[PDB]
């Protein structure tokens, strides 16, 4: 029954700052610490702090100090952890964890890219082929976007099997980032496929149809 | 800072095979020593607390042992399901510091990647772009190497390289490759080749097409 919820994904200038949130439900949110977790791409763990909610009592182990400071709002059980004079080095997924010796109950994560690349939507196209191999590959390249994140989908969620979604890769401040969708060769272009790709940092809804060439 | 080093780095298992995983402490930290499964894009989840006591929800194939500086966690019969990254932590000092992280990934028969190549959508010419994009799915091993042949010629600018995380359905890879060049470039040429270089085969897998 308990559980933390962070803020969303950030993107912010170097030299900005960054609060991101940590409510925790289930628990008396005053008698725990709140423990605060950096995480690079494909890297370790590194224990940023902690900070004991209503008593404002914390532990700082960033890298550079005086960067992180953190608060605890007891009135509305959440805790935050205020990043400033941010750099390329603290772009990473950080996390809020219940202090228990041990963490058990963790928040999602809050991703943070530190960049001053602008806002731009993805650029959304659909990838037809020429059974092919007893199925049909398919796909949807979404580039030319910022920042991360964009959540891409088939037929509204309907196709997920056969479905391989990359990794989006960043080049000169745009991201690129492709979906493949496997289907029987009878389902398409029999039955239409449709990739629906969403980046919401720029309100971007999108819908491209796979159509044979 | 207490450093918690964790053997092996990586490592690939069979279903069925027991696995133990190591973790030192550079000193004491009696048994305040937990273990974490982190699957990508997800928070690290709670195997095993202070060196050897279950949490609830965990399979019984996971346990934990150790006591001062040498712990480990144990796996009788891995499965499929158990890939990730593996971590140690220590409560007994400040700060608290976690080890450095094994991954785990699972060891299955060869597969020879499918490779789908597309060439840039009529949308994307309009807009003035050129992209041709290369899919390598479902292979394994993981290690392979893709290469760009646009009229005979390797093209290694504009190329963007995407791999996936170990597939939790049949443990292969998969890989996306994407060359990038101006509407005028494209234009200038006719082969777009992407080649898949993977174990599966002494010659690489090879898929192109001709701007026709």
């Amino acid at each position: 029954e308990v559980q933390l919820e962070q803020s969303g994904a950030e993107l912010m200038k170097p030299g900005a700052s960054v609060k991101i949130s940590c409510k925790a439900t289930g628990y008396t949110f005053t008698t725990y610490w709140i423990e605060w977790i950096k995480q690079r791409p494909g890297h370790s763990l590194e224990w940023i702090g902690e900070i004991l909610p209503g008593s404002d009592s914390t532990y700082y182990n960033e890298k550079v100090k005086g960067k992180v400071t953190f608060t605890a709002d007891a009135s509305s059980n959440t805790a935050y952890m205020q990043l400033s004079s941010l750099t390329s080095e603290d772009s990473a997924v950080y996390y809020c964890a219940r202090g228990d010796g041990f963490y058990v109950y963790w928040g999602q994560g809050t991703t943070l890219t530190v960049s001053s690349a602008s806002t731009t939507p993805p650029s959304v196209y659909p990838l037809a082929p020429g059974q092919t191999n007893s199925m049909v590959t398919l796909g949807c390249l979404v580039k030319g976007y910022f920042p991360e994140p964009v959540t891409v989908t088939w037929n509204s969620g309907s196709l997920s099997s056969g479905v391989h979604t990359f990794p989006a890769v960043l080049q000169s401040d745009l991201y690129t980032l492709s979906s493949s969708v496997t289907v029987p060769s009878s389902p398409w272009p029999s039955e239409t496929v449709t990739c629906n790709v969403a980046h919401p940092a720029s309100s971007t809804k999108v819908d491209k149809k796979i159509v044979p060439r | 800072d207490i450093e918690l080093t964790q053997s092996p780095a990586t490592l690939s298992v069979t279903p069925g095979d027991s696995v133990s995983l190591s973790c030192r402490a550079s000193q004491s930290i009696s048994n305040n020593l937990h273990w974490y499964q982190q699957k990508s894009h997800e928070s690290p989840r709670l195997l095993i607390k202070y060196t050897s006591q279950s949490m609830s929800g965990i399979p019984s194939r996971f346990s934990g042992s150790g006591s001062g500086t040498d712990f480990t966690l144990s796996i009788n019969s891995v499965e499929t399901e158990d890939f990730g990254v593996y971590f140690c932590q220590q409560s007994g000092s400040w700060p608290r510091t976690f080890g450095g992280g094994t991954k785990l990934d699972i060891k299955r028969a060869d597969a020879a990647p499918t490779v789908s190549i597309f060439p840039p959508s009529s949308e994307q010419l309009t807009s003035g772009g050129a992209s041709v994009v290369c899919f390598l799915n479902n292979f394994y091993p993981k290690d392979i190497n893709v290469k760009w042949k646009i009229d005979g010629s390797e093209r290694q600018n504009g190329v963007l390289n995407s791999w996936t995380d170990q597939d939790s359905k049949d443990s292969t890879y998969s890989m996306s490759s994407t060359l990038t060049l101006t509407k005028d470039e494209y234009e200038r040429h006719n082969s777009y080749t992407c080649e898949a270089t993977h174990k599966t085969s002494t010659s690489p897998i090879v898929k192109s097409f001709n701007r026709n």
